[PDB]
């Protein structure tokens, strides 16, 4: 159990000494010294000691093997973006097993000066979360307000996690703008996979990041159907990334081992077990209440007017914290672990927990509409939407209907006003009425930014009564598909031919078509190729040749840039086997 | 031998090595009856698994339970154990006491990769346990989404039934999972499919108070009007169970409180059998004729009198149902009020 | 025909590959080898010619090393070295463990910058993978002579 060494095998000029380690020891750069009774103590070398989820008696221990191989030994991950209605994967490279990651991580850790509390993963995780959130608040620059499309090909391309770590510690590379501030979780996961703590990166769509401790969110909307002014203390983001780490909690009461969410606060961080979020125990850790408020809280909507008087409006209820997803194990598909965060809505158990948490917090329409909109909208294209209206009154009524479309960043920040339309209708005889209207991109007023999502709002004002009905939907923008053709198995030290196909679905000819291939263990760094003009009717088809070198499971990525769009990424996996003897 | 399994639990290689060097017994039963290979499959210790499989460890060695070691390895989810046990030889198509296939236990826990490997190795996708549930039905129970996608992609007959005719939409609406409901809707399903009771999935959603499933089903186009084999409507089920927001949504989206069952009963009659007050106010707010006759021409005051509930009456008296009204037998609300 | 694209160099993404780890200081030992062919069988092979531990020490035809001495060059050597290094190909921080992978990546990088024609890749990959003898085998070989490669490989 304690530090030990046995001399197992003996030769006249050699000894084979087997050093053994205790289960609870401080990690870091060690040094071995040999001291005979006579001579001065002699330096023998250096090594490093890390955590092992393979040992049974250590705290951070994983029983299943494939979970270990996916969560600890893997390097080629996925991060899910987009709206909850259509989820788009993006290939990401953690690269935790590079050369410099371990020494950089230990140098970041060593600014704590509390040495003996490094034997435990809780203290290390909390400290590293706090430091990485502080560094993100330090080195992230706001977006340039001026429009630079010619440099938009360089502002928003990401290569992995390690260049961002280097640029955050030393500041000798490209900065990361506010358009992509969600990298932080992945970075933290990188550090934990370096140190021995299993971790993964989850995405919560429609999360309530903002102020916490209150189960209600206010939103203000214009008479025309937009949002007057900018910002709010608590708003509903389109998505939000977070980090989960697997460990055991000895300091807590018994029954909380497993997954924990790492939560930094605006600096002291802390981590909370997921079962605490499901059961709802607020008083176990000061951070549980805000995280539980972050998942299931409801919003109310206010109507601003010309007089300045705010009005409540009756709208359809929207859900918060749905479609929790992450990378599946041993494959390249998504899996939802959302059953670990909430009960099914409308059960006795979830009603019980809601009533209990509300009791604990207590101590501290004649017409309506509804909207059908598609989940995805093509670039340089069009779609159809429909609004129905049902009245319940024997008398006829006049109504004014407004429709607004506008792009929004991923953190609720307004970007540009795009479209609005106002019309008058007369409903009669208590009959429903459906209005179908097209939406063409050519009818828009401005070009959308690089990473935005459109918010479509509809507001029906009754002419007689000032109480009005409201609905909103979110739509992500879809880009043309990028076909990769490549065989499943390849032989080592052999040529391999990949094919890439692209169809110009867009109405504009592409110019300055520049594509690039890269991949870890397949091609050395990065390759670039140029092309001719691609007309809107025709397609493009290209072919590349390389040769795999490292046996096992790899994947390659392709990336396309042009004048219409930038950073269109895709990936494909391959299994390479050792050659036959 | 009560310690051979302890050596299996701790993966003690040398101790078991001596124990099989001396003793010739490769498999003994505990008081439960599980072999050392069964307990080796649990804690995933595979060096001893190799040692056992080198000699006599029958992969198809079933006790009276019939639980193969492959069943437990697929249960807890160990991948390399599945590959090892299948490489040394395994009969996939076996039965437990409850006739559970390895695919059944794989689908219930949610391990998607074991299901991929097993269906690659020729396990029959379509199957029927003692009841007759397919693996897709059981995986649809435990809210395993990507397993549903995988079973659909390789091979699946979607509109499968069992002894109680249950589409996977039925179990999805009975267990409250809208996520698999989306996939089953857009890939292929029929909302019109009815169970042995004659129930739509909308009826089950009205019973068990799931709302998002109801919204997805009605956005698909499951009909509002529907007749159970008893004679009920989803409005009647929602009224009898006491769920207010389901009533609100169903009455907003277009419904008629004036509907008759095989015994002529409004949802006011169907409500005053239990006395949910707010649903009664909400149904009365819209156009429903409180002056009504039941099968024996009992007024809703007659059905309300057996409850003994006080303030439910005054809301009914707000729409002035007369106490002059009496049933066919001549009984009046005073008569039943004195009877009860 | 499937039209193959042309190359294009852009250093916008180079700074994402600059490591920060200090390599340190290390002494060097240089070994030079060149293509030859032995007399008993017409087989090309790489043979060492000199070493640079402290001074240049050359290997004679008899197989015995001579005296160390200072290193003097010729002007054409330095001129052609500057010319060919001005348009040379560099590969920094390659992640390899065997010579075949280094050869394959170097050949692919050669093809990328249009140094050689694609139909010559097979011949160079066959050339760079022959066996590398040492000083002990020379007297077993009976002598070696310069051997320039040919397209047919003879």
């Amino acid at each position: 159990k304690w530090w030990s060494a046995v001399v197992e095998e003996r030769d006249a000029q050699s000894w084979t000494i087997s050093v053994t380690t205790p289960a609870d020891a401080v990690i870091g750069h060690y040094s071995l010294l040999l001291q005979v009774s006579g001579r001065k103590q002699l330096l023998l070398g250096q090594f490093t000691l890390l955590f092992n989820p393979w040992n049974r008696e250590d705290a951070v221990f994983l029983k299943n093997e494939a979970q270990r191989m996916e969560y600890l030994l893997n390097q080629n991950g996925l991060i899910y973006l987009g709206t909850a209605d259509c989820i788009q994967a993006e290939s990401w490279d953690f690269g935790q097993f590079e050369g410099d990651v371990i020494d950089l991580s230990l140098r970041l850790l060593s600014k704590d000066k509390q040495v003996e509390k490094w034997s435990q993963p809780v203290h290390v995780a909390r400290v590293l979360g706090a430091l990485l959130h502080f560094l993100k608040e330090q080195r992230v620059l706001p977006t340039p307000q001026t429009q630079a499309t010619q440099e938009g090909a360089l502002l928003n391309k990401r290569r992995g996690s390690v260049p961002i770590l280097r640029q955050w510690l030393t500041g000798r590379g490209r900065p990361v703008y506010d358009g992509q501030a969600w990298v932080l979780a992945a970075v933290a996961c990188t550090v934990l996979r370096c140190l021995g703590i299993p971790a993964r990166v989850v995405t919560t769509f429609a999360s309530a990041q903002g102020t916490g401790g209150r189960l209600l969110i206010d939103e203000y909307y214009n008479e025309e159907g937009l949002q007057n002014g900018e910002g709010q203390r608590g708003r509903i983001w389109i998505f939000q990334t977070s980090t989960e780490c697997w460990m055991t909690r000895p300091a807590l009461p018994q029954g909380y081992d497993g997954w924990q969410i790492l939560h930094p606060s605006a600096g002291s961080c802390d981590l909370v077990p997921v079962r605490a979020v499901k059961e709802g125990t607020l008083g176990l850790t000061p951070a549980v209440s805000d995280l539980f408020a972050a998942i299931n809280a409801s919003c109310v909507v206010w109507k601003c007017c010309e007089d300045g008087t705010l009005e409540l409006t009756d709208s359809n209820t929207k859900y918060v914290g749905n479609n929790i997803s992450t990378k599946g194990v041993g494959s390249d598909r998504c899996e939802d672990i959302t059953q670990n965060y909430k009960y099914p809505e409308g059960s006795l158990q979830e009603k019980e927990v809601l009533e209990r948490v509300e009791k604990e917090k207590m101590e501290r329409s004649p017409l309506y509409l509804l909207l059908k909109a598609p989940s995805s909208l093509p670039l340089r294209g069009d779609a159809q939407i429909s609004v129905t209206l049902v009245n319940h009154s024997e008398q006829e009524k006049a109504v004014q209907l407004a429709i607004g479309v506008q792009a929004v960043h991923y953190n609720g920040v307004l970007a540009a006003k795009l479209w609005r339309k106002k019309l008058h209708l007369t409903l009669s005889a208590n009959l429903e009425k459906i209005i179908t209207i097209g939406l063409f991109f050519s009818n828009f007023e401005r070009n959308p930014p690089e990473n935005t999502f459109l918010r479509l709002t509809a507001m029906a004002t009754h002419s007689e009564s000032n109480l009005s009905c409201f609905a909103q939907e979110d739509i992500a923008i879809c880009r043309p598909h990028l076909a990769i053709k490549m065989p499943e198995k390849a032989e080592q030290y052999q040529p391999l031919t990949a094919s890439v196909s692209l169809q110009n679905s867009l109405d504009a000819p592409m110019e300055d078509c520049v594509i690039s291939i890269l991949g870890r263990g397949l091609i050395h760094r990065e390759r670039s190729y140029r092309f001719r003009s691609v007309w809107p009717e025709n397609t493009m088809c290209a072919k590349f040749q390389f040769t795999p070198t490292h046996v096992g499971l790899q994947r390659l990525t392709v990336e396309v840039d042009c004048n219409m769009f930038q950073n269109l990424t895709n990936y494909k996996s391959v299994t390479v086997v050792a050659p036959e003897l | 031998l009560p310690a051979l399994h302890i050596a299996a639990r701790n993966d003690d290689t040398r101790t078991a090595a001596v124990l099989l060097q001396n003793d010739p017994n490769p498999d003994v039963l505990s008081k439960t009856g599980f072999t050392p290979l069964h307990i080796a499959a649990h804690y995933e210790n595979l060096n001893v698994a190799q040692l056992l499989l080198n000699r006599g460890a029958s992969v198809n060695f079933t006790p009276q339970n019939g639980i193969t070691p492959l069943h437990i390895a697929s249960r807890r989810g160990n991948v390399i154990m599945v590959r090892l046990l299948l490489d040394r030889g395994a009969q996939i198509e076996t039965k437990t006491k409850d006739e559970l296939t390895p695919l059944h236990c794989a689908a219930r826990n949610g391990h998607v990769r074991i299901s991929e490997i097993l269906l690659d190795h020729g396990a029959p996708i379509q199957a029927k346990t003692k009841n007759g549930l397919s693996p897709i039905h059981m995986a649809a129970q435990g809210d395993h989404l990507d397993c549903v996608r995988l079973l659909l992609q390789y091979d699946a007959e979607i509109d499968d039934i069992t002894l109680d005719h249950l589409t996977p939409l039925h179990v999805a609406a009975h267990c409250g999972h809208h996520r698999v409901a989306k996939v089953l809707l857009d890939k292929g399903a029929k909302p019109n499919s009815r169970a042995l009771n004659g129930f739509t999935p909308l009826h089950i959603a009205c019973k068990k108070n799931h709302v998002r499933v109801m919204e997805l089903l009605l956005k698909t186009g499951a009909s509002i009007d529907a007749v159970t084999e008893s004679g009920l409507t989803p409005l009647h089920v929602a009224s009898f169970m006491g769920h207010l927001p389901i009533v609100k949504n169903l009455l907003q989206r277009g419904a008629s409180p004036n509907v008759s069952n095989v015994k002529v009963e409004t949802p006011l009659h169907m409500a005053a059998r239990a006395g949910h007050t707010e649903v009664a106010k909400y149904l009365l707010q819209n156009k429903a004729k409180v002056n009504a006759k039941a099968k024996d021409d009992q007024t809703p005051l007659h059905c309300a009198a057996r409850i003994g509930h006080t303030n439910m009456v005054k809301l009914l008296l707000e729409n002035n149902a007369n106490p002059n009204l009496a049933t066919t037998a001549g009984h009046t609300p005073l008569h039943i009020a004195a009877r009860e | 025909q499937m039209e193959e694209p042309a190359a294009h160099d852009t250093e916008a993404t180079a700074t994402d590959y600059h490591t920060t780890s200090h390599p340190g200081t290390h002494k060097v030992y240089v070994e030079l080898q060149e293509l030859v062919m032995d007399e008993k069988n017409q087989e090309l092979r790489w043979m060492e010619a000199a070493r640079w531990v402290q001074l240049e020490e050359n290997l004679g035809e008899n197989g015995a090393w001579g005296r160390p001495h200072l290193s003097h060059l010729t002007f054409w050597s330095l001129l052609e070295l500057r010319r060919v290094f001005t348009k040379g190909t560099v590969l920094l921080d390659l992640q390899e463990t065997s010579l075949a992978g280094v050869a394959n990546q170097l050949l692919d990088r050669f093809i990328f910058e249009d140094q050689i024609r694609p139909q010559d890749r097979e011949e160079l990959l066959r050339a760079l993978l022959l066996k590398h003898s040492h000083a002990g085998e020379l007297e077993a070989l009976g002598g070696v002579k310069p051997a320039v490669l040919t397209r047919s490989g003879d």
